[PDB]
């Protein structure tokens, strides 16, 4: 009964703290924003980082990111091989293409912000989250007797 | 190590590529993507034997492992190099830490377990039933590293506890409680499984009442 | 002697006295009061309830939270020792906070 | 019977505002 | 308390108190102070005799 067309195991999403949206013949995985926070907001003017992996299965594709929270700047080759992938961000844990954001509008962890990823053949909106990686818990000041 | 990354890739294309993709991007309706999972997930899934899986049902069971320590490390390092994520804690000699994961305070571990973990698992770590064909297993077989990595990643319908939600000091107490509550003998006789009223009732009916009725039949007469 | 009126106003809120069953620990006691979502972390003698941030819980996690005011806190003295016990023994106090995958 | 006052909607809904908090008991 | 507190012809009840348990504001101190008030051999009478 549990091994029919609808299965509880085959539809399970990976627990990765990121989105796995698709595009034109391109699959984007683990799309997240690095923005180490200190207060309720990350103020405009600060630069933040965009991280993901782009995969296709058979020979090249170009790409460009646009968004509404400031401007996105790319640095690198920014093309995909036949049976390979394009890694942009190096999330904490890995032992060169970089996506930087100027962030005209303030951001906060917990909400989703729309990003547009455009290729030479396909383009999608993603609505990415913010993820903190191997950063330890930040200290909270002690209370009093009350 | 460069030589360790390539030996972990040849193990992957022979066992894992069918259900997880050539680029770890996931084969639709057979398996998810493996980008951003890290080597903690790999360690937990391969050491306990859950991976590789053999069919699609309500829940993939545990079974004997397919690989050994060296191969496990190779696979973990290959996966870690493709998006990052959590890592298994090591010891001073570069091996997997087992003894160093046991905490000091068992009482704090106990009451953390009772609040966070006793709902799905039992009071002391026995099984528990879930929605439809799914369940929470017994915790009496897992070594400290396995217990640590289970709640770091989130295998299945079990939630994930990040290092900010449960700091890597409370986790040590939790694992200490889990390891201790599994090797402590019963006081007052045979444990009868450790579930409570149901085994007790069945033991009553099948032993006490049978003996009483037998004795009554011996003393009394027939017809 | 053991007959009591259950719909009797005994609980002070931001709108006067109210019955027990209409209130819980999350009911504001005055307008604009800040109630924090706290978590149970430590021992009774080690500030059992502390503050929490959205960054602490990740996608596919769940936590149990309790209503905590700045007016309690630590539980070091005997005055805040009976105030941190009422929070943990409240019938309608605990809340589950979940984070949904994007 | 179905419970009255338990209905689904099709309204978008806005992001909550930042909490300020009145200083002291009124 | 000081010797100057008692008049000639007065009497007071006194208890054994250490520096390590004063100000029963915390729970531990309240327990310690409750312990030294419920002791069955604790109370002492202090008397001042006329010269
Ligand atoms: C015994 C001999 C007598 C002969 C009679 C019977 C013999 C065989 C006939 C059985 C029919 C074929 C079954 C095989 C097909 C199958 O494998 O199925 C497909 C898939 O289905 C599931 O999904 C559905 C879709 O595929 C998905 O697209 C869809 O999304 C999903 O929708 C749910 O889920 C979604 C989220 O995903 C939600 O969006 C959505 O809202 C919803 O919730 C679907 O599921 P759902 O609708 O639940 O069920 C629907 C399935 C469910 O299968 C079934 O046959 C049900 C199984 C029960 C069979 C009936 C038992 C009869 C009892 C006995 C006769 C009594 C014993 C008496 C003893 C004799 C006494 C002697 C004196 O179709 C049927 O009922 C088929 C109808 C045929 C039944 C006819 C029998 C009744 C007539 C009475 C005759 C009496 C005889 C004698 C009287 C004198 C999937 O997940 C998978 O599992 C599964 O793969
Ligand atoms: C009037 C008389 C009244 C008195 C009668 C009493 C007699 C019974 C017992 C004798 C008394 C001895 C006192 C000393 C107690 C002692 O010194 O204590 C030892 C320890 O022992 C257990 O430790 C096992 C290991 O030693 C540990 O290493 C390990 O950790 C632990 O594992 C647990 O914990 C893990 C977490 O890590 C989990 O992973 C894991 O799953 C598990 O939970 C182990 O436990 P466990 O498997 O229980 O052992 C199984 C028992 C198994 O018992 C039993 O015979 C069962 C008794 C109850 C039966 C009643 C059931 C009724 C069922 C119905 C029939 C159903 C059907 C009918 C309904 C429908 C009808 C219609 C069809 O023996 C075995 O091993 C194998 C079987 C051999 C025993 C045979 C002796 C008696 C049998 C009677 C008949 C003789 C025939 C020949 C047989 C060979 C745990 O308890 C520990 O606390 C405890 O410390
Ligand atoms: C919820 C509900 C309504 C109940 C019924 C559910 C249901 C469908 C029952 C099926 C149970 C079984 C046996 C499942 C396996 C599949 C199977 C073989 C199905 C039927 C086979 C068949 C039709 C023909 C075979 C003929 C035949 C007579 C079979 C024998 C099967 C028997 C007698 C098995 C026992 C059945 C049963 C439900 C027993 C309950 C016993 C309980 C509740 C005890 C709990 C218990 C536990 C859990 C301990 O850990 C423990 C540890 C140490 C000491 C004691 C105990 C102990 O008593
Ligand atoms: C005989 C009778 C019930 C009279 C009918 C009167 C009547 C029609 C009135 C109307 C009342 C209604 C509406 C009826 C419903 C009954 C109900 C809902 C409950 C009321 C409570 C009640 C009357 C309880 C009495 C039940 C009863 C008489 C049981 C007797 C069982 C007997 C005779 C067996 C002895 C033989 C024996 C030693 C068996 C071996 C061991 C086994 C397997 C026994 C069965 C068994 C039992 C009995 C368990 O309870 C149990 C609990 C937990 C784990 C396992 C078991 C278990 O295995
Ligand atoms: C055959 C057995 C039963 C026979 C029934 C015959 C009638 C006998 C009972 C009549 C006694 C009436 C007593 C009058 C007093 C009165 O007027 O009560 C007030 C509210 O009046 C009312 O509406 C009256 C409504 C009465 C109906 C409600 C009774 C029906 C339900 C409740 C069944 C009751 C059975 C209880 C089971 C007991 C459990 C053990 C099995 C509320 O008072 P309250 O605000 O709580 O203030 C006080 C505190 O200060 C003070 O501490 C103390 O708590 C009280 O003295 C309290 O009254
Ligand atoms: C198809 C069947 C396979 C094969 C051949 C392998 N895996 Fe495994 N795997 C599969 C599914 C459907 C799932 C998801 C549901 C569940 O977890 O049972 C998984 C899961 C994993 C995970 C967990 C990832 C997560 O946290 O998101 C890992 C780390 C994993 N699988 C590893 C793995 C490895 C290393 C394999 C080669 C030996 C392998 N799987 C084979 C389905 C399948
Ligand atoms: C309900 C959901 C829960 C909760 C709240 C916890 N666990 Fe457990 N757990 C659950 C399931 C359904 C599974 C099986 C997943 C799989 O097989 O892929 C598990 C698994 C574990 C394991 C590994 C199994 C083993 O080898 O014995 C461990 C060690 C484990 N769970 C422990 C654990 C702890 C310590 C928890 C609270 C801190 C906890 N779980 C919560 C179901 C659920
Ligand atoms: C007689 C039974 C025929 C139907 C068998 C289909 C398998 C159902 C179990 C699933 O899993
Ligand atoms: C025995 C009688 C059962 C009657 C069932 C009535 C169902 C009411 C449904 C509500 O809604």
């Amino acid at each position: 009964c549990s091994a029919g067309q609808i299965s509880q195991t085959t539809t399970q999403e990976p627990a990765v703290n990121g989105v796995n949206a698709q595009a034109g013949q391109v699959s984007l995985r683990n799309v997240h924003l690095r923005a180490p926070q200190q207060t309720d907001y990350v103020e405009p003017g600060t630069t933040v980082e965009l991280l993901f992996v782009a995969a296709n299965d058979s020979s090249n594709k170009l790409k460009s990111i646009t968004s509404d929270v400031g401007e996105v700047t790319l640095t690198g080759d920014s093309t995909v091989p036949a049976d390979g992938v394009l890694i942009v961000g190096e999330p904490d844990g890995q032992i060169a293409v970089t996506a930087e954001v100027e962030l005209t509008k303030p951001i906060t962890n917990g909400l989703l912000y729309d990003f547009t990823f455009t290729f030479e053949d396909g383009e999608t909106t993603v609505a990415v989250p913010i993820s903190a990686g191997e950063q330890p818990r930040r200290p909270v000041p002690p209370a009093g007797p009350g | 190590q460069s030589a360790l990354l390539r030996t972990g890739k040849q193990l992957f294309e022979t066992s894992c590529v069918s259900c997880h993709g050539a680029n770890l991007q996931g084969v639709p309706d057979r398996g998810p993507s493996l980008i951003g999972t890290g080597e903690a997930a790999v360690y937990f899934q391969v050491s306990t034997g859950r991976m590789p899986a053999m069919r699609g049902e309500a829940q993939a069971p545990s079974k004997p492992p397919h690989f050994d320590e060296s191969q496990i490390d190779a696979l973990g390092a290959y996966v870690q190099a493709n998006g990052g994520g959590p890592t298994v804690p090591r010891d001073d000699h570069g091996a997997v830490a087992q003894e160093s994961l046991i905490g000091g305070d068992v009482a704090r571990g106990g009451d953390l377990f009772r609040l966070n973990c006793a709902s799905c698992h039992n009071f002391t770590g026995k099984g528990g039933a879930l929605s439809s064909g799914k369940y929470a297993p017994d915790l009496g077989d897992a070594n400290p590293a396995q217990i640590y990595t289970a709640m770091l990643t989130g295998p299945q319908n079990m939630p994930k506890f990040s290092d900010r939600q449960l700091t890597p000091d409370e986790k040590r107490d939790i694992v200490a409680y889990v390891r201790e509550s599994a090797e402590t003998p019963s006081y007052g006789g045979y444990g009868l499984g450790g579930f409570g009223p149901a085994p007790e009732g069945m033991a009553m009916w099948i032993i006490g009442m049978v003996a009483a009725i037998g004795v009554a039949m011996w003393i009394g007469s027939r017809a | 002697g053991l007959i009591k009126n259950p719909w009797k106003p005994v609980v002070p809120t931001a709108e006067g006295k109210k019955a027990v069953l209409w209130t819980s620990g999350w009911t504001p006691r005055f307008k604009g009061e800040t109630i924090y979502l706290a978590r149970a972390t430590g021992r009774p003698g080690e500030s059992p309830f502390v503050k929490m941030r959205p960054e602490d819980i990740d996608a596919g996690g769940m936590e149990t939270v309790f209503p905590w005011r700045e007016s309690d806190g630590d539980g070091t003295t005997v005055e805040s020792e009976h105030k941190l016990t009422e929070i943990a023994m409240g019938v309608r106090n605990p809340v589950m906070l979940i984070r949904i995958k994007p | 019977c179905s419970p009255p006052g338990e209905t689904a909607s099709s309204e978008p809904g806005t992001t909550p505002a930042i909490w300020t908090g009145s200083p002291s008991p009124a």
